[PDB]
């Protein structure tokens, strides 16, 4: 998630 | 005095963006999670592929090293955290309990415990051997970025999009501070100094800032880099010089002089945002990891  | 960090391999093999990047305590490994729900492990000093670990059902956000190396903690969007013993890949234990993504992880210093932060706008504190939930703590009023244990593990620090750092209280869960400055930009990003004095907050206005937590006072600002968007990891380098370390979304790693907020190096290779960034613990080498147009992981070393 942290990458989106 | 300026370090020279210089690009000495790239690591190969998340099949996604790369989320975070950790090293082992003992110096001998890197850890790397990515939204491909893989968790793999490197040689710190010659980037030699070790192994992957899995078994998440969905993207993994953040992961962490125990203590004495030998266990790691991953925070997942299947809304679990699992325990993994490192040398046989076993997973110990699967925590349970948060409602919503979980997005970031710690353990504490003795490493029996583990702290948790959700999507949920909950921060949990997890037993490690029984791998029960201890507490949950209302912290927050919208996702929680980041969370840290202090250095003999008796508080916790906690930062959200709501734009606030919270420091609890271990053992009661009382919420003992509550930092924030002159506005409100979303907290992306917090952890102690390497000597507890301190809390390195990060925040979506392309700032850092290390506070003064005991005093609630903001010491320093770190600017010159980009960060509006992502949840980007931010560090203490204290091997050689000492410096403040952090990925940017103009696809490089910035290092500023701690002390008088200068720039003094910017690395450049990576095609996307860098997310996060670690220091090695007694090396002068830093890992960097970016984004899903880049997916590597790149290993710069130093003399000083």
């Amino acid at each position: 998630a942290r990458t989106k | 005095v300026k370090p020279n960090y210089a690009l000495k391999f790239t690591l190969a093999g998340h099949t996604k963006a790369v989320s975070s990047v950790k090293f082992s305590p003992n110096g001998e490994w890197l850890a790397s999670s990515s939204a491909d729900k893989l968790i793999k492990i490197w040689g710190a000093y010659d980037g030699k592929f070790e192994k992957t670990i899995s078994g998440h059902k969905l993207g993994i956000s953040d992961v962490a090293w125990s203590s004495d190396s030998n266990l790691l903690v991953s925070a997942s969007d299947d809304k679990t955290l699992k325990i993994w013993d490192v040398s046989s890949g076993k997973c110990l234990k699967t925590l349970k309990g948060h409602s919503n993504y979980v997005f970031c992880c710690n353990f504490n210093p003795q490493s029996n415990l583990i702290v948790s932060g959700s999507f949920d706008e909950s921060v949990r504190i997890w037993d490690v051997k029984t791998g029960k939930c201890l507490k949950t703590l209302p912290a927050h009023s919208d996702p929680v970025s980041a969370v840290h244990f202090n250095r003999d593990g008796s508080l916790i620090v906690s930062s959200s999009y709501d734009g606030l750092c919270r420091i609890w209280d271990t053992a009661s869960g009382q919420c003992l501070k509550t930092l924030i400055d002159d506005d409100n930009p979303p907290v992306s990003f917090v952890k102690f100094s390497p000597n507890g004095k301190y809390i390195l907050a990060a925040t979506l206005d392309n700032t850092l800032k290390l506070w003064d937590y005991s005093k609630g006072k903001c010491l320093k600002t770190y600017t010159g880099h980009k960060n509006e968007k992502y949840c980007i990891f931010a560090n203490f380098s204290v091997t050689g010089g000492k410096w403040i370390v952090s990925g940017s979304e103009d696809n490089l790693v910035y290092i500023w002089n701690l002390q008088t907020k200068e720039i003094v190096q910017k690395l450049q290779g990576h095609t996307d945002v860098v997310i996060s960034t670690a220091c090695h613990p007694t090396e002068n080498i830093i890992a960097s990891a970016a984004l899903e147009n880049d997916k590597t992981i790149k290993l710069w070393k130093s003399d000083c």
